[PDB]
Parts: structure tokens; sequence; C-alpha cells
């Protein structure tokens, strides 16, 4: 069973075809399962002091690879924690922040298999000396006000379960289309159809039903789970129900419509 | 053989403007006061420089 | 103004010079090498394992 993330109505006459779409691009699985639970974190500053100054990708590092720092200057300048991907801290050290240090820094984490993202600004202001240099939040993200010639720390630390090793069951995308019939209790729903990223099928009601039940011949390959419902009978109503699961990453997703069947005179 | 990239110059009426430095190779510029462009519909700023 | 100097190759030990010049304040001038980047150029014969 999925927790609740779209509901829907639906309404057509009997002896034509339905389509409950349902699709989530989160649900796009990769045929590549070589460590595709890769990580990558790395910091973008924009110096927007310097007018319009190129922004520079500092350091760049891969759950299960080296902290690349991308310039030779700044190697040994840029720093991050080693450990970073196993306690989730993406905080970023400069030893000693100059003038061309300041600059709206902004680290990123990208998850290659989910193909999900996240990321957080920290300004950098470089000032003289300690008569200046403080910390504070701007609105949006917060702001330091650094000591020149000193090490500045930058902090971001994203405390979820997505950017840690621990064992996650290796779950990949699933799916399940159910069709409470009117009546009937939702999670007891008869199975309609299920799927797996892996191509599996299953089938269930008259083999009939199961011409006229049906999903796209690549779902996972789309993160479309469509069913169509060709020649409507009036039994083929109810609240169809289609959850979708992805444990490693977490995915919950339920999608219903409520397809009520009408006749003729 | 290379060709030379002339983007279209960027006039700022009856304001002040500042160079700003790009990352492409050779990357020139270079600000100019007094301007006063003119088209074939007429002037295109309307302060006197 | 041009001004030479010999450094030592090694990372972590900051080289202080100055430059004289008739009229104008010594300024003083500190030379620092980060990191040093040894790259070869090489081709790639076969693999075997």
């Amino acid at each position: 069973s999925s927790s609740l993330v779209s509901e829907s109505v639906v309404s057509l006459a009997a002896g034509t075809q339905a389509v409950l779409r349902c699709q989530s691009p989160r649900m796009v699985w990769t045929q590549d399962r070589l460590n595709d639970r890769q990580r990558v974190v790395h910091w973008d500053v924009y110096s927007t002091y310097y007018g319009d100054n190129k922004m520079e990708r500092l350091c760049d590092m891969y759950s299960a690879g080296d902290q690349r720092v991308y310039s030779s200057y700044n190697q040994g300048r840029i720093f991050m924690p080693q450990n970073a991907f196993t306690d989730g801290n993406f905080s970023l050290v400069i030893k000693d922040v100059a003038e061309s240090d300041g600059g709206i820094y902004s680290c990123n984490l990208h998850h290659h298999y989910c193909h999900l993202y996240e990321t957080v600004k920290i300004q950098l202001d470089v000032t003289k000396k300690a008569k200046a240099a403080k910390e504070y939040w701007d609105g949006e993200k917060a702001v330091i006000v650094a000591l020149e010639g000193s090490t500045v720390m930058l902090p971001c630390v994203n405390r979820n379960q997505i950017w840690t090793e621990r064992h996650l069951e290796e779950a990949q995308q699933v799916v399940h289309w159910d069709r409470q019939l009117p009546g009937v209790s939702h999670d007891r729903a008869d199975r309609l159809l299920d799927l797996y990223a892996s191509g599996e099928r299953r089938a269930y009601g008259p083999p009939f039903l199961r011409d006229r039940v049906s999903v796209n011949t690549n779902a996972f390959a789309r993160g479309d789970f469509s069913l169509r419902i060709d020649e409507l009978e009036r039994a083929d109503e109810g609240i169809y129900s289609c959850h979708l699961h992805h444990h490693y990453c977490g995915l919950h997703e339920r999608r219903v419509f409520h397809l009520q069947v009408t006749e003729p005179a | 053989k290379f060709h030379t990239v002339v983007p279209s110059p960027q006039v700022k009426c009856c304001g002040s403007l500042e160079c700003k430095a790009s990352s492409k190779a050779d990357y020139t510029c270079r600000v100019f006061g007094g301007v006063y462009p003119f088209m074939w519909g007429g002037a295109q700023c309307f302060c006197d420089s | 103004f041009e001004h030479a100097t010999t450094v030592p190759n090694v990372p972590g030990i900051p080289y202080k010079a100055l430059v004289e010049r008739a009229g104008y304040a010594p300024l003083n001038l500190e030379i620092t090498v980060v990191s040093s980047e040894l790259t070869p150029s090489t081709n790639k014969e076969y693999v075997t394992c």
C-alpha cells in the first residue's frame, strides 16, 4: 500500500475505452544497476561581487570516489570532510579566505539512480579583519562575513537517508494497479495489474479483462503506468488505485481514479 | 582560421554602465560615455550624453 | 615593472622580496608555491590480465 499522493475521479460510458493516466517520472528506472547509487556533492561559487564574474566550481566529491579539487591552486585551500557521505555532512572549508574567495557558494548533491537533487546556498563576504566578521541570515541563506586571511567554514549538512550508504534493501521501482469495486475497501481491492522495473508483469481477472485492463508496454522506460480499460463494462467501475513504490529512494506514491461507469437507457 | 564575434553593443539610455569580464576566449570589453546611437527610425536614446 | 627571483620549489615556504625604484616606497612581494603538478606524456601500449 502507498500513501496518498494523487486522488481523482473519472466517469465514462460502457463500451468505451477509458484511460486512467497514472505516471511518475520518479518511477523512471535505469537498466544499468552498476553501482547506480552514485552520489555527487559539488560546490559552485558565483562571485556576484566582482560584477559578472564566471562562477567557479571549486570542488567535486563522489560517494565511492575522491574529493577532486578542480583547480590546482585551490588544492589545500578548499576542503570537504572525507566521511561526508558516510555522515551526511557536506560543509566546505576555505583555509584562507581572501577577496577573490568572496561570493555566494552553493552546495549541490545529486543522486543519479533516483535522478534526484538538492542544494543550498551560503554567502561568504570577506571583511578585512575581525572588527566586522560575523554571521547572519539574509532571508534565503546563511551569510558569513568572513575573517580575511583565516580559515572559514561554510555549513551544509543533509541529514537524510537518501544521502547515506546504510543498507536500503536495494529496492527498485514497482507498481500495483488495484480496483476497489463498489462495496469493496481500499487496500483489499482486487489486484488488476502488477509491474516491476525489471519488466515483470502480472495480470488478474478473466482473460478478457486482462486484454481490456492493460498498462502501457514500456511503463518504467517512461515513468508511465496509464491503465487502458477497453470497451468498459459497468462492472469495471470503482476506485482504481496505482501504488508506486521505490523503497530504496522512499517513493510511496498513490495515484487514484474513481472511475464510475454508466450505461444507456 | 578564426572569426571575430561582434555582439550587439549594450546601450544604456540616460544612465550609467560598467564593463564585466567573461570566459570567452580573447574576451575584450570597453565602455564609452557620450554615445548617442541613431537608427533608421531615429535616436534610440534621448539624453544629451 | 619587471622583477625576477629564484624561489625554492617546495610547498608551504613563502618567499619575501622587494622592488627598488627611485621615488617610490618599497613594496613587499610574497611568493608561495601552493602545489606542484608533474604530468608526463604517455602512450598506451597494451593491457593484460
